[PDB]
RNA sequence: UGGGCUACACACGUGCUACAAUGGACAAUACAAAGGGCAGCGAAACCGCGAGGUCAAGCAAAUCCCAUAAAGUUGUUCUCAGUUCGGAUUGUAGUCUGCAACUCGACUACAUGAAGCUGGAAUCGCUAGUAAUCGUAGAUCAGCAUGCUACGGUGAAUACGUUC
């Protein structure tokens, strides 16, 4: 994402709906799980990297 | 014949009174509640009396063309105020915001390839 | 003037609603409804919402909203 | 806002500005990006230039335009 | 004849102390209402023309006199004597009727009204008055106009300046 | 800040709703699974016909809530009718979220009641708890799902054969 706007992402909005969320990580604005501040890309690096708790790849 | 309109005679009265304009379901069965009257009796074996208590209570109810001049006069208005739900009207386009892109048949008539 | 050639022409009452003002002049409205005047005979009216009397240019004040009007029911929300 | 409770919406900036120079005939006209502003009975006679995205377009108030919002006088779409 | 009676007690007294008229019948008074309207697309549809003298007609009071063109003219696609245009002259009671019902009722219902234009004068006393919509007139009901379309009223006066002719419309009423 | 991404003479893909009697309407009465909940799930009670509003218990969860599943079963009515089918479209009047529903949200009440009476050429999925039908939950999310991802209820037909 860009630079400018993660930094307005992050600042306080003058609104309170106009609030929203980025992936912590690399920023990207779409598909961000809440549980872990991460997009579904990063969720996947890192889960495939083991570094998030009790996560794993499903299947049933 | 109620409101100036006759009404399908072997048709249950709830029903039947349903083909009065601005008269529908729920207008018709508080109708007939307040006229006390069967509900599941035909209209052809009803009684005079029952009939003019109909007629009584819907008078008051502003349906068929008074109910007609007023929404005209209301697409009129809009129409003349230039709004935009008033443009959409003189043009024949859906009014309350829907998407024109596709499915817009009821009110763009029929399709023109 | 010509005879079958004209429309109808005859008295008529303007009336401003808004100051219940009226005014007799000929025109070829022909509303229903009658009213009386200071002359013997009785001419039929035309409602008017606007009038010199009432419109604010005219006036120099500004108009008053009429009932059962947009505004008026604004107000009652 | 839309619900009765909550009184019609309208910008605290252009309701100041409408209410100034009421006295004065010389009414003049408002320029205005406040689409969303309803319009009182108070904004009657007014001349509001509002913002439809390029420009503002002029916007006359009569009696019929109480209850409206001032973009619904102010298309944003050019289509023919 | 409420304006013919202003028009010979006030109007006539005020305009002549206004004056120093030696004599009344130097007074000005309107001579004449010429309600004209051209129709040019009637070269294209005659039912246009056929319309505007309908209004017209309900407007006046009287059968308008159909104007036809006075000379041929390419670009407008006008050919000699084809009618482009209606016309009715307002003479006495009927004329003043006319007079006080557009000052009164009509002009008024004009969108955003602020008055008529102070120096549309001819310069010689007659004043011509633009109207921009038919649906003015109180005599017209906007859902049989199939078209809106204006009008010229020309108030035709015995007066020699636009001065005096100023002063005769405002006394009988004219906004400006 | 405001407006595009929501445009609209048009062509195509994917879906939802129907064209009805194996059904529509009304009243009564059963049976799931799988998930979510911290300033979030909001029980009961009262108010409104309604979506909802006031007070407010419990609950950081096998405890409380979301949350009464629908199809079904049993009774009354409609009797094959563009209709008591269908619910687009539009008028009016409201609820909720949000500083703010005009462009451009969802839902509710009254009325309005369009095409459509099983669809040409062609074309798609599916071999069993599958297809088909019926609901249920969740991520995103202030609000907004006919999409997507999951759950279960009822529950088929056919496969001779490899010529194309
Ligand atoms: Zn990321």
């Amino acid at each position: 994402a860009k630079t400018s706007m993660v930094a307005k992402q992050q600042k306080k909005q003058k609104y309170a709906v106009r609030e929203y969320t980025r992936c912590e990580r690399c920023g990207r604005p779409h598909s961000v799980y809440r549980k872990f501040k991460l997009c579904r890309i990063c969720f996947r690096e890192l889960a495939y990297k083991g570094q998030i708790p009790g996560v794993r790849k499903a299947s049933w | 014949r109620i409101a100036g309109v006759d009404i399908p005679r072997e048709k249950r009265v709830v029903i039947s009174l349903t083909y009065i304009y601005g008269i529908g379901t729920s207008t018709a069965q508080k109708i007939l509640e307040e006229a006390n009257v069967s509900a599941d009796t035909r209209v052809k074996d009803l009684t005079d009396d029952e009939l003019g208590r109909i007629r009584e209570v819907v008078d008051g109810y502003k349906v068929e063309g008074d109910l007609r001049r007023e929404t005209n006069l209301n697409i009129k208005r809009l129409m003349e105020i230039s709004s935009y739900r008033g443009i959409r009207h003189r043009r024949g386009l859906p009014v309350r915001g829907q998407k024109t892109k596709n499915n817009a048949r009821t009110r763009k008539g029929p399709v023109k390839t | 003037m010509k005879q079958g050639i004209h429309p109808e022409y005859h008295q008529v009452i303007f009336l401003d609603t808004t100051t219940n003002f009226k005014f007799l002049s000929g025109s070829t409205k022909t509303s229903s409804e009658m009213m009386e005047w200071e002359d013997g005979k009785e001419y039929p009216v035309i409602r008017l919402d606007i009038s010199s009397d009432s419109h604010p240019f005219y006036t120099g004040r500004q108009k008053f909203a009429a009932a059962d009007g947009r505004v008026e029911r604004f107000n009652k929300k | 806002a839309r619900s009765i409770k909550k009184g019609p919406f309208v910008d605290e900036h252009l309701m100041k500005k409408v209410e100034a120079q009421e006295g004065s005939e010389k009414k003049q006209v408002i320029k205005t990006w406040s689409r969303r502003s309803t319009i009182f009975p108070n904004f009657i006679g007014h001349t509001f230039a509002v913002y439809d995205g390029r420009k503002h377009v002029p916007v006359y108030v009569t009696e019929d335009m109480v209850g409206h919002k001032l973009g619904e006088f102010a298309p944003t779409r050019t289509f023919k | 004849n409420r304006l013919k009676e202003k028009f010979n007690t006030e109007v006539t007294e005020n305009l002549m102390k206004k004056f120093n008229y030696s004599s009344v019948m130097e007074v000005p008074k309107i001579d004449k209402i010429v309600v004209n309207m051209g129709v040019g697309d009637a070269v294209q549809n005659s039912k246009v023309l056929d319309n505007a003298v309908e209004e017209l007609e309900l407007i006046t009071g009287q059968k308008p006199l159909v104007t036809k063109a006075k000379k041929s003219i390419a670009t407008f696609r006008l050919r000699e004597g084809m009618p482009i245009g209606a016309k009715v002259t307002l003479r006495g009671e009927r004329m003043y009727e006319f007079l006080d019902k557009l000052i009164s009722v009509s002009l008024p219902r004009v969108r955003d009204f602020q008055g008529v234009s102070k120096k549309a004068f001819d310069g010689r006393g007659n004043y011509t008055l633009g109207v921009k919509e038919q649906l003015i007139f109180p005599e017209i009901d906007y859902d049989k106009v199939s078209k809106v379309r204006g009008m010229d009223i020309v108030i035709v006066t015995t007066a020699n300046t636009d001065e005096e002719a100023r002063e005769l419309l405002a006394n009988f009423g004219m906004p400006f």
